[PDB]
């Protein structure tokens, strides 16, 4: 079963350069081209370029052969995307895709199995990791609230991924600060209150940071 | 550098009707057009290639079209779950270009939201703020005011639920501290149509 688990989206200053990376499993590496799709926020979807791990040659766009640079790596099953003089409008959700079906079918070309993105976000400001507050509880309804950090995304699941239903994790805020802040609140049996753990873990990966806070009432 | 036209932009149907999405390419291109469908906080997911073509294990009520430039996608009956962006990709002339995007939302019939208010927390009243949470949950339709003073609170919406097209509402009223323990009585003031009365939750600090 194959699965595309990209990494390295975080802030970048103006100027610098990122580097990321899809890690891709569940087939042979060697015999599909992976490929970076890129998303602004709100936006549509923009063509990066490719490579195929056989080869390592490159199918490139000419509006990216010079800042940005694909490539990939046969023995860890790792293809990558480099990007140097990176500037306020390459902030963007990037993706990676492989390209079936097996082969060249001429017909058949498309991008069948995609990376879950990562947000690479380009900005003079510096990166602060958020600060976790709970929101303690018929039906009960509790939460957590994540609050000053920089920058998007924090990733926020419940009992580290059993609790999925009911669930509802806000879309963040910019505070005048300049940091900034979202809610997360799922519904939940009280008469199981007193007897499951309600835990939050708000993973912030542009800071290597994951808090996970425990809800009780 | 092959441009793909996507209409509408965006459009809101019912549950079990009939949604059709155009996308016209700038040139002529053969078959060479791909459709995706992506969901608020996913990647974009495949359905229909080789503009008809349906990808293996893609519900059936999904078709695509073509005449001429124009391209048609055909979701025959909507379903709460189809509350997506769908992308048409053309793959004739490298570079390869999308849409860009239609967004398809449900009509669906009214609910009231659930109301729910919650005070600051012990652990976060010592940075020096306070936060009280007023939450909306699972109302449709969008619109709905929040009421605490003004000046303060932040809010923002749940995107569509994919299982009951609902909204859910976060309205935070962080004022700062001791401004918190000055006064007494929180409450969110909440109006919407599928409640009939101004609704009110509140609590008294202490």
């Amino acid at each position: 079963e194959v699965q595309l688990v990209e990494s390295g989206g975080g802030l970048v200053q103006p100027g610098g350069s990122l580097r990321l990376s899809c890690a891709a499993s569940g087939y042979t590496f060697t015999e599909y081209t992976m490929h970076w799709v890129r998303q602004a926020p709100g936006k549509g979807l923009e063509w990066m370029g490719g490579i195929n791990p056989n080869s390592g040659g490159t199918r490139d766009n000419q509006r990216f052969k010079g800042r940005f640079t694909i490539s990939a790596d046969t023995s860890k099953n790792t293809a990558y995307l480099q990007m140097n003089s990176l500037r306020a409008e390459d902030t963007a959700v990037y993706y990676c895709a492989r390209r079936g079906p097996y082969g060249n079918y001429y017909n058949s070309y498309y991008f069948d199995y995609w990376g879950q993105g990562t947000l690479v976000t380009v900005s003079s400001a510096s990166t602060k990791g958020p600060s976790v507050f709970p929101l303690a509880p018929g039906t009960a309804a509790l939460g957590c609230l994540v609050k000053d950090y920089f920058p998007e995304p924090v990733t926020v699941s419940w009992n580290s991924g059993a609790l999925t239903s009911g669930v509802h994790t806000f879309p963040a805020v910019l505070q005048s600060s300049g940091l900034y802040s979202l809610s997360s609140v799922v519904t939940v049996p009280s008469s199981s209150l007193g007897t499951q753990t309600y835990i939050c873990n708000v993973n912030h990966k542009p800071s290597n940071t994951k808090v996970d806070k425990k809800v009780e009432p | 550098d092959i441009q793909m036209t996507q209409s509408p932009s965006s459009l809101s149907a019912s549950v079990g009707d009939r949604v059709t999405i155009t996308c016209s390419a700038s040139q002529g291109i053969s078959n060479y057009l791909n459709w995706y469908q992506q969901k608020p906080g996913k990647a974009p997911k495949l359905l229909i290639y080789y503009t008809s073509s349906l990808h293996s294990g893609v519900p059936s009520r999904f078709s695509g079209s073509r005449s001429g430039t124009d391209f048609t996608l055909t979701i025959s009956s909507l379903q709460p779950e189809d509350f997506a962006t769908y992308y048409c990709q053309q793959y004739s002339k490298v570079p390869w270009t999308f849409g860009q995007g239609t967004k398809v939302e449900i009509k669906r019939t009214v609910a009231a939201p659930s109301v729910f208010i919650f005070p600051p927390s012990d652990s976060q009243l010592k940075s020096g703020t306070a936060s009280v949470v007023c939450l909306l949950n699972n109302f449709y339709p969008r619109e709905a005011k929040v009421q605490w003073q003004s000046g303060n609170s932040q809010e923002s919406v749940t995107e569509q639920d994919s299982k009951d097209s609902t909204y859910s509402l976060s309205s935070t009223l962080t004022l700062s501290k001791a401004d918190y323990e000055k006064h007494k009585v929180y409450a969110c003031e909440v109006t919407h149509q599928g409640l009939s009365s101004p609704v009110t939750k509140s609590f008294n600090r202490g």
